[PDB]
């Protein structure tokens, strides 16, 4: 009811040498028309804290005239009450809520995006605290389709950035029609032994063609040679390997290559939160 | 490999030097090129792989020949400078031309380079000791009868 | 497309081709080496992401012929065997 | 979250034949007759299908205005 | 000489044997054909209100995603600098149902999804979606949403059982079942690999030496289908056309160049 | 400046001015939760 | 004598160092480059002031 990731159909190819040393190559169409895309959240808080005295903050778009105050430009997208308008554009350092403090004239203490984030202003919501005091929730989301160094893993234990964005015509392609929507390494192989993702790819191919899930419940589950039956007796060759054309000379690949589909999950170790540069 | 690093969400940081001593110290000093033999063992550290060993074994492989297209269009790719072809080496069927992955691969290769040793895929010795035989005996045979006492 | 020339030796050509990929330098490439008089013909890209539409040739000639004819023939031919695999689908279609 | 439009590797449209094999499958018949029937033959389409999830109706209940 | 057989054809694909040609020609056909045909598609959109449980963005893709009917005769689609006409597509919709791709309003009637029954997005009751969508022409190989439909080809080879194996009647029954065409000599049985044909487990071992294929020079089994945005038979002369006034701009070129 | 706003429950519209009120409430339910409306200006949204 | 890589990083940066700072360049240099490949190239062609003084 809750699941995390997508099928992938995948070929175990060596291609361009870009998928050496546990990257992976994917197709940019497939991409385009969705897969993997996903989006990202962050909440901001900003609290009208009252103070000793009587003295409390406001919520209010600061004047050029206050300590701190920043460049007119970040407080394009500020309402009059100091609260970003919802389902606008925002980028980095840009402020979301307009807060000004009591001197320790007043001086701005305004709340903005981190600088290294960008996106769209999802949801504003105003409220009170439990002694009283203002308080303010906004949520950006950003979007965030795949790209060079996001880090991908099978259920196996096979992780791995994809190290090349390849046009969906240099793609090599079945004579069935198929066309791979992920390459791997066949060195990543050998050296892990995990004969589990090669079983998993047949057993995919199998579920895709009979039109029922495959039950793979550890020591009661299907056995492989019945699935390899099975693909037998569907019109494939029973060792899960295909003849395939090459996308850029179009000439036929010497070797019938493994293809199959993997279950394969994005995680959140994503390179546009890694990134970031020191200048003084 | 000197890196010691896998694609798989490693990180790397950069430095930029700024004073031109500092720059001409890396430029000079710090190198990839420089640092191909380990100063651990005396050996190479740079060197390949995966894939560099492989397609190596595969391009050498006794009885692999390869067309016209794919001779060009590898040589091409791997940025040698040339711009004639060497003498094709047995024919197809059908009469096309034909070169061994022997030659293509000894056009990368120097003009006065020699050197001889067993690799790891020997497995009958006889026809090694029968290759040193013939070599230590004449130290230049000709290369015809080599071809036929030829093993990978 | 446009012709950038890199380098223009004796029966010798270098060029880039700016605005093409492997889908018309393939092409190309592989009806010029039928051509008798070329000693040698090829194309690259040198990186897949920075020059994705930038190939580089390179054409050589025994010197009967300048490696401009020889483009051109090939280009001739090509435009030739497109038109009759025209003419024949249309005929074919109907 | 609701049925992809199109199948992510050919690209060909699959959107609409959701409901219809659901509701197929549903009624007992043999889903891969009614994968055939609807034509699908690569199992790069199939998969898109027999695969989905439909979260929109739990997710919809939620609103924020 | 260069001839073309059609083998079937149905409403929305077709499947044809092309003779005669180098392979890189048929390589070059299906690039162009992959992404070099244009057509209509979602570029721009402009919401008004979207109090939906999917966000703008989502919304904007799969409105992308929707196929669109092209006109022919009206641009010229083999050129190579496509014409910047625009095509303005609006929606105004609410109230508990589901929002069909076939509510969609074209101030263009020649330009209008092809199927009206792609749902779009869910509203619940009170919800309500206005917005504006911008069409205009483009290429497969700026973005996938713009491909025509998908194509691919396979060698035309013809496979060799003598009749020496034991139980080919097996051999021969499977290869009818799978409905490739098939023919019988007096030593052995010749397959036509229309489609493929994998040998079974059992008969591996004579693979080589009593079953062996023959490739047939310069012959391809093409294969073009389309989501309804061109007609199937359109595709491959606009491909053709594009081929053609890519040979005639690179002769201009190099003249200009000598 | 007077603005509009949204009960988080009832989903009702209710109006009132943070920098004055001094106890956020809706008068319909009193919820004391509430959102800030979708302003009703046309936005551009890139479907690439 | 030859050399030490150490004292030839020296004398590049010595030489770059003051070629920054507005020394003239003893030979002739393609347009557009640094200080630092102009003082590589003046070593490259033999053609350097600076002498290393040794216990
Ligand atoms: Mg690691
Ligand atoms: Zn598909
Ligand atoms: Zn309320």
């Amino acid at each position: 009811d809750r699941p995390a990731g997508q099928n992938f159909v995948v070929a175990v190819l060596a291609y361009q040498g870009y998928n050496m040393e546990d990257a992976i190559i994917i197709n940019k169409a497939s991409i385009e028309r969705g897969l993997a895309r996903s989006t990202f959240f962050r909440t901001y808080e900003a609290e009208e804290k009252k103070y000793l005295g009587g003295q409390t903050d406001k919520f209010e778009i600061p004047d050029p005239t206050v300590r701190g105050y920043r460049g007119e430009k970040y407080y394009r997208n500020l309402d009059e009450d100091g609260l970003i308008f919802p389902e606008s554009k925002v980028e980095g350092k840009d402020v979301l809520v307009g807060r000004t403090s009591p001197p320790r004239e007043r001086r701005e203490t305004s709340v903005a995006v981190r600088p290294s984030e960008k996106g769209v202003v999802d949801k504003v919501i105003i409220t009170e605290t439990g002694d009283g005091t203002k308080l303010v929730k906004v949520t950006v989301r950003d979007l965030r389709i795949p790209e060079l160094g996001d880090k991908f893993a099978s259920r196996h234990g096979q992780k791995g950035v994809i190290g090349l964005i390849v046009p969906q015509e240099d793609m090599p392609w079945t004579e069935s029609g198929i066309v791979p929507d992920l390459i791997v390494n066949p060195h990543g192989i050998p050296s892990r032994m995990t004969v589990g993702q090669l079983i998993e790819a047949i057993g995919g191919k199998v579920a895709s063609l009979k039109g029922r899930r495959v039950d793979g419940t550890a020591f009661i589950g299907e056995p492989e040679e019945k699935l390899r039956k099975e693909l037998e007796e569907l019109g494939f060759k029973h060792t899960g390997r295909e003849i395939m054309y090459d996308g850029i000379t179009g000439k036929r690949l010497e070797a019938d290559i493994f293809i199959g589909v993997i279950y394969y999950q994005r995680l959140h170790h994503m390179v546009a939160d890694k990134i970031h540069a020191r200048s003084r | 490999p000197p890196y010691n690093a896998d694609f798989d969400g490693d990180e790397m940081n950069l430095h930029v030097p700024q004073t031109e001593e500092a720059q001409a110290e890396a430029r000079i000093l710090m190198e990839v090129q420089n640092h191909i033999i380990s100063p651990r063992y005396g050996g190479p550290i740079i060197g390949g792989i995966q894939d560099h060993i492989s397609g190596g074994y595969l391009l050498t492989r006794e009885g692999a020949y390869f067309t016209r297209d794919e001779v060009e269009q590898m040589l091409m790719f791997a940025g040698v400078d040339i711009t004639e072809l060497p003498e094709p080496d047995k024919y197809d069927e059908n009469g096309n031309p034909l070169w061994s992955g022997k030659t293509i691969f000894s056009l990368l290769l120097p003009e006065d380079l020699t050197v001889w040793y067993r690799n790891k895929l020997c497995d009958e010795p006889e026809r090694c000791e029968a290759l040193e035989k013939l070599i230590e005996e004449k130290l230049m045979p000709d290369p015809e009868e080599v071809r036929k006492l030829a093993y990978d | 497309m446009k012709i950038e020339v890199i380098k223009k030796e004796e029966n010798l050509l270098e060029f880039y081709l700016e605005g093409e990929d492997h889908t018309f330098a393939n092409l190309l490439v592989e009806t010029l080496r039928e051509n008798p008089h070329v000693k040698f013909t090829a194309y690259t890209i040198e990186h897949p992401i920075t020059m994705a539409r930038k190939p580089r040739f390179r054409v050589v000639t025994d010197g009967e012929i300048t490696p401009e004819e020889a483009l051109e023939e090939a280009a001739k031919k090509i435009f030739e065997r497109a038109k009759e695999v025209l003419e024949a689908w249309e005929k074919a279609v109907k | 979250m609701i049925v992809p439009v199109r199948c992510f590797t050919c690209g060909k449209v699959i959107g609409d034949k959701y409901y219809e094999f659901k509701r197929r499958v549903e009624a007992g018949e043999d889903p891969e007759k009614v994968l055939d029937d609807l034509g699908l033959e690569r199992y790069c389409c199939r998969r898109m299908l027999l695969s989905h999830v439909e979260l929109i109706d739990d997710i919809m209940h939620y609103r924020v205005y | 000489g260069i001839e073309v057989q059609i083998l079937e054809k149905k409403e929305d694909s077709i499947k044809f044997v092309l003779k005669g040609v180098h392979v890189s020609f048929a390589n070059a056909l299906r690039r162009t054909i992959l992404g070099e045909v244009p057509t209509f598609a979602v570029d721009e959109v402009e919401f008004y209100e979207n109090d939906s449980a999917l966000f703008d963005e989502i919304i904007a893709h799969r409105l992308a995603m929707i196929p669109l009917t092209t006109p022919v005769d009206r641009f010229e689609l083999d050129a190579l600098e496509l014409d910047d006409y625009t095509v303005t597509l609006s929606l105004e919709a609410e109230g508990p149902g589901i929002v069909y791709s076939g509510d969609l309003k074209s101030d263009d009637p020649d330009v209008k999804p092809v199927n009206p029954n792609i749902p779009i997005v869910k509203l619940a009751e009170g919800q309500r979606l206005v917005f504006n969508a911008y069409a205009k022409l483009g290429r497969g190989k700026d973005h996938a949403k713009w491909q025509p439909g998908f194509v691919y080809y396979k060698y035309y080879t013809i496979v060799h059982i003598s009749k020496s194996i034991p139980e080919w009647k097996e051999l021969k029954k499977l290869a009818k079942k799978r409905g490739l065409p098939v023919e019988e000599t007096e030593e052995e049985v010749l397959v036509t690999t229309i489609k493929p044909f994998y040998i079974p487990k059992d008969f591996e071992e004579y693979e080589g030496k009593e079953i062996w294929e023959e490739i047939v020079p310069n012959t391809y089994i093409f294969t073009v289908e389309t989501n309804g945005e061109l007609p199937v038979e359109e595709i491959v002369s606009i491909a053709l056309k594009i081929l053609m006034r890519k040979a005639d701009r690179f002769i201009s070129e190099l003249q200009k160049l000598t | 400046v007077e603005a509009v706003y949204r009960c988080f429950k009832c989903g009702r519209e209710v109006k009132l001015d943070l920098s004055i009120t001094r106890d956020l409430r809706c008068p319909y339910c009193g919820s004391k939760i509430l959102y800030k409306p979708r302003p009703k200006v046309p936005r551009r949204v890139k479907a690439i | 004598f030859k050399y030490t890589r150490f004292e030839k990083a020296r004398i590049i940066g010595a030489r770059a160092l003051q070629i920054s700072m507005g020394a003239p360049v003893l030979i002739d240099v393609p347009p557009g480059i640094t200080p630092l490949e102009a003082a590589i190239l003046e070593f490259e062609k033999g053609v350097i002031p600076i002498t290393v003084i040794r216990p």
